């Protein structure tokens, strides 16, 4: 019984290679010889954000690129202004171990997450002015690993159990449930249409799952060990993953195969996190050797390196409008940076 | 895709000899540690012996030093456990498992129920007859 | 001389059928209980099932009630164990003990290491191959 | 390697059991046809010791029939007079739980022991008067089950741990060690010319054993369970011996086999004590169900029974002139039976 199952999965698992195999016309490279190279990368750093106590694990930008959402492991979860640098809002976290936080859209609600598997959202429309946990959700047995937010009443979450779930938060219920990884979740990405969205798993592979119907549609797996960081291209048609086998690697949906792997022989830390430019062209992908470095999407050349954290870089992000990116390390302090003519 | 296969094993007599045999794909063999794990019938994995990169550091379990070798090919790549002098307490399915992460030397979660970087493995069973 | 015999056993698939037949000699079969005893591989004997002089009570352990069966032929002077339902676990080495004493319900040191009123036994395997 | 062992052994075995059926000329009742039957034989109780505080577990007759040595559960080892009934030594042991007592041929040293393992031996030659602890013996691993005097410095002792030791009581060691046993040595007896004595153990089996040379002769396995009483004949050539199967077997040390068993439908119980009388033609055996029985050694018929005990018949002794019978149960009461015309 078992080995006729095994064997029928493993001649599919053949066929499927044998199918990428075919529709290899080229490589990404090699079509991108004829390209002017994006060159040397100077960014230096605009704002220094300090006040956290223990590490910063997790930020994400806000919608107007003005307000962004930092967590750090002390259970502080603060609202910082770019801008002028002043902070808005510093929610006291019950939980002090945060591994992730999210800025709603409408920027009207904050999540967050953490080794409690419980996601809790907090509500800025209040008229009084003081923060509070508008919703607690708690339908996870793993730790809470990464949460996106679709709307202001949809959420969806990913755990460390192998499973990600879509919270409806007026009910406060799972409304579908995606279970096929075999290791723990450790981050997904929103497509710009937030129809379908890509999750990275420590199982070495990216699967893709559709919001609506709720079962994955294509499996990536191209990766030697956990992967770590997921983003979507600007176009939707592709994601970077980055994984600890010091390798950022780009999947493209439609030809169901890895594009290209950016690696290099004298890198051999971890990758915490990837993101792309509003363009596209440039991946800043953050490694864990106290520094980050900006790959080219095309040419698989650092264009530049970004070392200025006394830590690794758990977190990046790049605004909507790509004007500055923002990174986090262990080392309590926010690195806004900018480039310059 | 990484995968494990396992060849080597069945039915053994006391005090004979055995070999093992662990191919790797799908990843490069050199720049992972390698670990054999065995999982004996009715109680939970153990993990028995451990090999480095290089191969010049090795380890073993108490109810094992000296009786097994283990041995690993980068040219090959194959992980190979010889086994002698087998005792009855001895079967169990051996599984052929990988650290998680390179360029490391701790290993977490090799001995663990649901870890996905190691081989189905093979059955020995020591029994006389 | 009190002698036990032990018949049957070897490799079995596991989830199959197997019997066991214990020959006994050199006393009155009808008159003595009769018992059965397991030895895992590096675990200590324990008890598996009893049968009364006539048969009419019969007992089983826990890890095998509702899968083994346990009958007496006096006539013959033969005790038989019929196994079903074989699991990977069960493997072990089977004895034919007989409680010490005539006209009696206990019996003390069955499962006992030096035991002067057990057969030889025999070995039984459920692996799988 | 054990299987060539084994069935050597087995091979061996059958060459004994053929040699035994080829020396059976004829069987002991066959030849016994032509003799008087004892006839029933009537034995009134005449003297009741009582004075111990728990059940008596053993006794044993003195030399000149006059002075008996009975141990209790309690921790008083009483010496009795038989005639008078007065109670000359009170000795208070040091371990209540005693399973065993002995007296000297000599009368000068009074032995005994039980679970504690240890063998004391007390000195009644003492001017003072007080008694006290002669010698003490700790060599045994298992419960001390029987002990015999052969001089003044020399005991044969039983233990349960398969083993037999005869110890020198100058020195307070070992000096032969008897293992052949498989099974808790019970009791043993001594021949009357004292160079060879047999002892029965758990494994229904009787083993003759040399003093001097200190290696077993001769084995007998004729019994179906363990064997609690084991007695010589007075010629010395024949012994009999007692289990709890609810029968007793007469064995032949030139034989080398069983000559006639004693066995009856009715008696289900065990067997406790047995003893032969001076001319040898009785056979008195304690049995389990509350009292004794009288056998006869030639034609296997109850001559007579005793049935003067509320409890099991622990140890029953026969004197050397063969006077009385002095039986000990569980009841705390010790009761001699002598014949009446």
């Amino acid at each position: 019984e078992l080995d006729q199952l095994r064997q029928e999965a493993e001649q599919l698992k053949n066929q499927i290679r044998d199918a990428r195999k075919a529709c290899a016309d080229a490589t990404l490279s090699q079509i991108t010889n004829n390209i002017d190279p994006v060159g040397r990368i100077q960014m230096r750093t605009r704002r220094t954000l300090r006040g956290h106590l223990a590490k910063i694990y997790a930020m994400h930008w806000g919608t107007d690129s003005r307000l962004l959402v930092s967590a750090s492991q002390d259970g502080k979860l603060i609202i910082w202004d770019s801008y002028t640098t002043n902070k808005v809002h510093a929610i006291p976290l019950r939980s002090s171990w945060v591994m992730t936080c999210a800025y709603a859209p409408s920027g009207n609600y904050v999540a967050c997450g953490g080794l409690d598997n419980i996601c809790s959202i907090y509500n800025l429309k209040t008229r009084e002015g003081n923060v509070r946990v508008s919703r607690e959700l708690a339908g996870h047995t793993g730790y809470l690993s990464c949460c996106r937010f679709l709307d202001d009443n949809q959420i969806v979450t990913s755990s460390g159990d192998t499973t990600c779930a879509l919270w409806d938060i007026e009910t406060g219920q799972q409304t579908t449930t995606f279970t096929g990884h075999t290791g723990d979740v450790m981050s997904l990405s929103l497509a710009p249409d937030t129809r379908l969205f890509v999750s990275g798993a420590c199982d070495a592979s990216a699967k893709l799952w559709d919001v609506r119907e709720g079962m994955c549609r294509q499996t990536f797996t191209g990766h030697e060990s956990d992967i770590n960081a997921i983003c979507f291209f600007p176009n939707g048609n592709a994601f970077a993953t980055g994984s600890d086998d010091a390798t950022c690697r780009l999947f493209d949906l439609r030809a169901d195969q890895e594009l290209m792997t950016y690696s290099h022989d004298n890198i051999i830390c971890g990758i915490t996190s990837v993101s792309f430019s509003k363009s596209g062209r440039l991946l800043l992908a953050g490694y864990d050797d106290f520094n980050c470095n900006v790959w080219d999407a095309l040419k698989a050349d650092r264009a530049g390196v970004l070392a200025g954290h006394d830590n690794r870089v758990s977190c990046l992000g790049v605004t909507d409008d790509g004007m500055a990116v923002a990174t986090g390390s262990w080392d309590s302090f926010l690195k806004i940076w900018n480039g310059s003519s | 895709q990484v995968q494990l296969q396992e060849s080597g094993g069945g039915l053994v007599q006391p005090g004979g000899s055995l070999r093992l045999s662990c191919a790797a794909s799908g990843f490069t063999f050199s720049n992972y540690k390698m670990n054999w794990v065995r999982q004996a019938p009715g109680k939970g994995l153990e993990w028995v012996s451990d090999i480095s990169q290089s191969g010049a550091s090795i380890s073993y379990t108490g109810s094992v030093k000296g009786r097994f070798t283990i041995s690993r090919d980068n040219a090959k790549n194959t992980l190979y456990l010889q086994m002698n002098s087998l005792k009855p307490e001895d079967t169990a399915v051996y599984y052929c498992a990988r650290c998680p992460a390179p360029f490391t030397r701790d290993c977490f979660d090799v001995t663990s129920t649901t870890y996905a970087y190691r081989g189905q493995g093979t059955q020995v069973t020591v029994s006389s007859h």
